[PDB]
């Protein structure tokens, strides 16, 4: 399946994942494409952010739902 | 004259959240009344919660330090480290992630005042289909780079993009990618609505986070009109509350909130801002709103010479538009009652 990604200038972009991969495979797979290390991203879907550790079935996130990448502006 | 937040070390973060929640008069009074259950989750946090917002109402001192919240406050999966610098909008998820989840009651609260819904539209090209969804949030991030305003951010939020190409759609009827306009709009807007501008750019040269410092300006009061589910495919104006501004650069900061007092009528008759600084809380002129939170360059007279402002708005706070009682536990007022009596 294919979700959709905005990334950190908004641009729509597409990931062709499978539910059973976890977060940091699509950190990975988000590093693939548009080139950002995986340890700086945050991916906030439908409100919850989505931690380490855990599988994109989890969240019960399919196709056309949209993942949000943001960096830390931690202060 | 208002309450403080004493800084653990690196709670700047929470101190700004904390502050904020407590001036939404809905949400004050949501944590007040919220009714205590055995199995509910997070109990020691709502009631951690409930001690902090009495404590920062009725107390006669400066600042409330935070421990007893702190010392029990589980972020992910680990207990919070109140030496860790935090991102603001990510502690302010957490929380409302965790009201929302404490009791049916709350949370049909948190998702009526902060939470919203977008509606975003794929249309194909090279088909005769259409696939819209929904989407749930609460915080709505607003491009900051390249744009002069927030009016300019919204725009290319709900742009009309085309996916083509290397991010082409995949009809789910068709078993082929298609070219496909998707746009985005808002279908139900929270009552106080949270914008996180975000004021960084990661460089691909130095492979670095990169803080943006350009000027970008936002409305004191804001109509959101143009960017509804009615426009595109109540009221939708709303008042400036809160700015959330970071000092700084990307490898850390500091943090502190200009906050608009929503509870005096004669306070909001007259439009009093008040600074909240960890422990200290001033009042503020809203003249300087501009030159406090919308970044830019700045001058001097170094001895003249120009440089950026690494201090700007990164979460701004709208309420919606349309003598406050606060019921709070009796039990609870003699405590702060008994600590006043010395002061
Ligand atoms: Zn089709």
């Amino acid at each position: 399946m294919q979700i959709f990604v905005k990334t950190l200038t908004g641009k729509t972009i597409t990931l062709e994942v499978e539910p059973s991969d976890t977060i940091e495979n699509v950190k990975a797979k988000i590093q693939d494409k548009e080139g950002i290390p995986p340890d700086q991203q945050r991916l906030i879907f439908a409100g919850k952010q989505l931690e380490d550790g855990r599988t994109l079935s989890d969240y019960n996130i399919q196709k056309e739902s949209t993942l949000h990448l943001v960096l830390r502006l931690r202060g | 004259r208002f309450v403080g937040l004493t800084n653990l070390g690196a709670t700047c973060y929470l101190a700004s959240t904390i502050q904020q929640l407590y001036m939404i008069p809905e949400a004050r009074q949501a944590v007040f009344t919220a009714k205590y259950s055995e199995d509910m989750k997070h109990k020691t946090t709502l009631l951690e919660l409930q001690k902090m917002f009495t404590y920062l109402m009725e107390s006669e001192c400066k600042a409330y330090n935070p421990r007893p919240f702190c010392k029990t406050y589980t972020m992910d999966k680990q207990p919070l480290n109140t030496g860790e610098q935090k991102d603001m909008t990510e502690f302010f998820t957490d929380l409302i992630t965790k009201i929302e989840e404490m009791s049916p009651e709350l949370k049909n609260t948190v998702k009526s005042l902060f939470g919203g819904v977008i509606t975003n539209n794929v249309v194909s090209l090279d088909c005769e289909h259409v696939s819209q969804t929904a989407e749930e949030f609460y915080t709505v991030r607003c491009q900051v780079a390249d744009m002069k305003n927030i009016y300019e951010s919204l725009d290319e939020v709900t742009i009309k993009d085309t996916l083509e190409g290397d991010n082409m759609y995949t009809c789910s009827h068709c078993g082929k990618k298609v070219r496909a306009e998707k746009r985005a709009c808002f279908k139900k807007l929270p009552r106080i609505l949270s914008f996180n501008t975000m004021r960084y750019t990661f460089n691909m040269v130095t492979m670095m986070k990169e803080k943006v410092n350009t000027h970008f300006s936002f409305p004191l009061r804001l109509d959101m009109t143009p960017y509804t589910e009615d426009f595109l495919m109540e009221s939708y104006e709303y008042d400036l509350i809160g700015v959330t501004v970071h000092t700084g650069t990307a490898d850390g900061g500091h943090y502190y909130s200009f906050i608009r007092d929503i509870v005096n009528p004669h306070a909001y008759k007259n439009n009093k801002w008040y600074l909240f600084n960890d422990a200290e809380v001033k009042p503020f002129d809203s003249a300087q709103l501009a030159s406090e939170c919308f970044g830019g360059e700045m001058t001097t007279k170094t001895y003249d010479f120009s440089f950026e402002k690494t201090h700007s708005a990164y979460m701004l706070f709208y309420k919606r538009m349309e003598e406050y009682k606060f019921d709070v536990s009796s039990e609870l007022l003699e405590w702060i009652w008994h600590d006043n009596m010395q002061f």
